[PDB]
């Protein structure tokens, strides 16, 4: 149950976040980016995944 | 105390027998936490049998779920009080509310 | 009343070279999360170099 | 070059709590001092309170004492909410006497020579008859936390309280923009506490920096004894003077203490300075003790 | 015989019998732990005789029943507490003792 | 055949420990499962923990 | 009075040439002794010593003296005033007693000190022996 | 850790003097000597204890409890004072 509603909030997406369509070299900027303050959970965005 | 109750409480608490209910009216003459004395007023009282009641309280004592069964004195000295009106408060009561 | 415990890492356990898992203890009660916190946020947010 | 913060203005704006402030700081480091002063404030610092109660006529804190409409455990309550400062000592014993109608106060405690009250209108009981008096004694210790009763009395008049060791309640930092000093993107470190009296601000932020920087000091068979002692590099005598105790190993030499062959004539002062040059090493004569001759490494096989 | 609710008993030690009095009753207020003696009781065992071997142990005592044994109560293995009242109830003809 | 009976009241205090049983009063139950410290708590921007 | 010790005193196989008296001494203090940590200090070897009587219940001492040794036992010439000057110096004055446990009932009380108390009579009693010869020409069995 | 630690190198006889009444035992002790018109136990240090013993002031009791209060030896150690002050009892 909390488990699910974590994932739910956390792969989701809203219209306009912060770092809306900007473009990232991997999955651990992406979560640099989350850390320092830079961009929002939820915000589409051009990733490079192996 | 509850900060949201329903105003049931009093009714609950005074209704049961937890709590020092005064029978008769009057100034209080001697709070202590074993006694409180009563002082009965003059348009409340019999011509015979002078008059001031005495309650003792019941302290630490066990109960049936093991639990403990106390009454703390509530009023002050001085203090007036009322017929129909709590004394000395229970166990889960303060001021003659109930607070669980 | 001031003296704690004080640490010293017992162990850096590390993978290639621009990688490692370093432990530390034993820290007083609390000081595991200010201590991760402060170093986790000078490291990712200001650190001097270039690009 | 980074910007280093020091104290600026210390607002007492009550007697209980007050604002310091930390100027200047880089971005960044706002938040980062603020949570882990915050966080060192509230954990650990040195507080002034109370654990032991001996009331005078009360064998446990379950009675009722004749003449105070409060029960014996209500009184080791407040008596644990008192407000105390000490200055010289680890523990300290407080004697109270008072005997008449009304209340009794805090400021009724014969207080001693660095003993400090902080908050003398504090209730502790009420007195309720013209004879009927109360007379404890009261301890106040130093500490550090919460160290409650079930963990830490002798005889069966002691009264074991608990003790929060604790003088602050509520720490808030709120960082803000920085002015000139003729450069921007600097920010302002605000910390309003609330302490009870008992420790003073600068004093607190100074030791919350002081338990911080100490957690970063972090990271910011004997050959020789198996041997003989002939074997040595020094001449024979260094050797011979260890011998004529019917010593053959420098093991024996390790199981004896040097104090030991220090009170036998055997040894001479040039032999001592030959020892003193081959405990330098530190591989024998360092007080150590076996259990005949061998380690666990010197197994038999 | 009767059974024995003096002091302590044999087989105890200056923590078999440390916070009892000298008549085997707990004190009111001693702070105890999980295991300690409230009560000393001894009851009997064997009757048999008058052993050769230790004629001067079984008769200095004087002890013409005896044998006794060892069945104090126990504060049950957990809990902790602070004694606050001790009742005793006497059938009529008995020996008080003298915490009675 | 009984002689005399003593009775001993021990007065135990329990405090409260990581398995007790809360509750309110519309049915949320729970058993307590982790007793922080204060600096963990979630505060405001006035200074109280909850 | 019930004449429990009076048949035990005259036992006496091994116990008739020795302190008989001091024999029943040590075994007061072994039932009263043994587990006897409480009271103030520890417990009492010397008692009362009433023939007739035979359970000499444990009394204490107080041991006037002229100094500030030994809490227990301190009486002096101006504690001695109270008692219309009736106490000396260096006088062994008992003004203080203290307890048994039950009577032969319970065994252990001094059964296992009761035997230690014994094992040490015994002591004495092999010293006394041995200083009767006081070394000799005697033989032996490894 | 070094650049954390470099933004925080800006920061980083009692028992005589004692009145009688204080003591822990009775008021009945504390009256025993202070019938003698004694308010300081350093008072109760500078007479002997004979020259107590020899007043009828103070009750059997009243000895016991002066013995355990002399068992701390902080009182009635047999001294002499010049009145009341010695040097560290100086007058500032």
């Amino acid at each position: 149950q909390d488990v699910v509603l974590g994932l739910y909030y956390m792969t989701r997406d809203c219209v306009n976040a912060k770092g809306e369509g900007m473009v990232l070299t991997g999955p651990k900027e992406a979560e640099r980016l989350y850390r320092s303050g830079l961009a929002s959970l939820h915000a589409r965005v051009k990733v490079r995944i192996t | 105390k509850p900060l949201v109750g329903t105003g049931m409480e009093r009714a609950v608490a005074v209704d049961s027998g937890v709590t020092a209910v005064a029978k008769r009216g009057g100034v209080v003459q001697y709070v202590d936490a074993s006694r409180i004395v009563i002082k009965v007023n003059e348009d409340e009282m019999y011509p015979g049998e002078a008059g001031i009641d005495i309650y003792n309280l019941t302290k630490y004592t066990r109960s049936n779920q093991n639990t403990c069964i106390n009454q703390m004195p509530c009023v002050s000295l001085g203090e007036p009080v009322e017929r129909g009106d709590v004394l000395a408060d229970g166990p889960s009561t303060d001021l003659g509310e109930l607070a669980l | 009343v001031t003296e704690f415990l004080k640490p010293r890492l017992v162990d850096i356990e590390q993978v290639s070279s621009t990688h490692a898992k370093v432990t530390l203890e034993p820290l007083e009660r609390g000081f595991g999360h200010t201590l991760g916190n402060a170093l986790r946020r000078i490291l990712l947010s200001s650190m001097p170099g270039c690009a | 070059e980074f910007l280093k913060p020091r104290l600026v203005d210390i607002e007492q704006v009550s007697s209980t709590h007050a604002k310091v402030t930390l100027e200047p700081l880089e971005r960044g480091f706002g938040h980062t001092l603020g949570n882990a002063l915050r966080r060192i404030l509230l954990s650990s610092m040195p507080g002034c309170a109370v654990t032991e109660v001996e009331i005078d006529g009360v064998l446990h804190e379950y009675s009722t004492k004749e003449g105070v409409q409060e029960d014996i455990l209500e009184i080791l309550l407040n008596l644990k909410g008192l407000a105390v400062r000490v200055q010289g000592k680890d523990e300290v014993i407080l004697t109270l006497n008072k005997s008449g109608i009304g209340p009794v106060t805090a400021a009724d405690i014969t207080h001693d020579g660095d003993v400090e009250i902080v908050k003398p209108q504090h209730v502790i009981c009420h007195l309720t008859d013209e004879n009927a008096s109360i007379s404890m004694r009261i301890k106040v210790q130093r500490g550090r936390g919460y160290v409650p009763a079930s963990t830490r009395e002798r005889p069966i008049g002691r009264l074991l309280v608990d003790a929060c060791y604790s003088p602050v309640e509520r720490i808030a930092y709120n960082v803000e923009a920085a002015r000139v000093e003729q450069r921007t993107d600097l920010d302002k470190l605000v910390i309003e506490m609330e302490t009870n009296g008992t420790i003073d601000p600068e004093e607190a932020i100074r030791r919350a920096a002081t338990i911080l920087a100490e957690q970063l000091e972090a990271f910011v068979f004997d050959p020789i004894l198996l041997r003989p002692v002939d074997d040595l590099e020094l001449t024979v005598r260094s050797a011979n003077c260890l011998k004529a105790e019917a010593i053959h190993y420098i093991g024996d030499l390790v199981q004896r203490t040097e104090v030991e062959l220090l009170k036998t004539p055997n040894l001479g002062k040039k032999s001592l300075t030959e020892i003193k040059d081959v405990l330098a090493s530190r591989g024998l004569s360092l007080g150590m003790r076996l259990e005949n001759w061998p380690p666990a490494s010197i197994a038999d096989e | 015989g009767p059974e024995e609710i003096t002091a302590d008993i044999p087989n105890v030690g200056e923590a078999a019998l440390s916070k009892l009095d000298e008549s085997g009753i707990v004190y009111i207020g001693a702070e105890v732990t999980g295991g300690d003696i409230l009560v000393g009781k001894v009851t009997p065992k064997g009757e048999t005789q008058l052993t050769p071997e230790e004629k001067l142990l079984r008769a200095i005592f004087g002890e013409k029943a005896s044998d006794v044994k060892d069945s104090s109560l126990r504060v049950p293995n957990g809990v902790s507490g602070t004694v606050i009242d001790v009742q005793v109830f006497t059938r009529d003809g008995v020996e008080k003792d003298k915490r009675a | 055949g009984v002689l005399k009976i003593v009775k001993v009241y021990l007065a135990v205090k329990r405090r409260i420990q990581p398995g007790d049983k809360m509750a309110g009063r519309h049915g949320n139950k729970g058993v307590i499962s982790k007793i922080n410290p204060i600096e963990d708590m979630p505060y405001d921007e006035n200074g109280t923990p909850v | 009075m019930n004449k429990e010790i009076l048949a035990v005193v005259e036992a006496v196989s091994n116990e008739k040439a020795l302190p008989r008296e001091k024999i029943f001494e040590a075994l007061e203090s072994a039932l009263a002794t043994a587990t006897k940590k409480k009271y103030e200090q520890e417990i009492d070897v010397r008692v009362q010593i009433d023939r007739k009587s035979g359970d000499f219940d444990t009394f204490r001492r107080w041991l006037v003296v002229d100094e500030v040794t030994q809490p227990t036992k301190e009486i002096t010439l101006e504690a001695a005033r109270y008692e219309d000057e009736s106490l000396n110096l260096g006088d062994y004055v008992e003004d203080q007693i203290e307890s048994v446990t039950f009577d032969r009932i319970t065994t252990q009380t001094a059964k296992q000190v009761i035997v230690q108390k014994v094992r040490e009579a015994e002591r004495a009693m092999v010293v006394d022996q041995f200083r009767e010869h006081e070394g000799e020409i005697i033989t032996g069995v490894v």
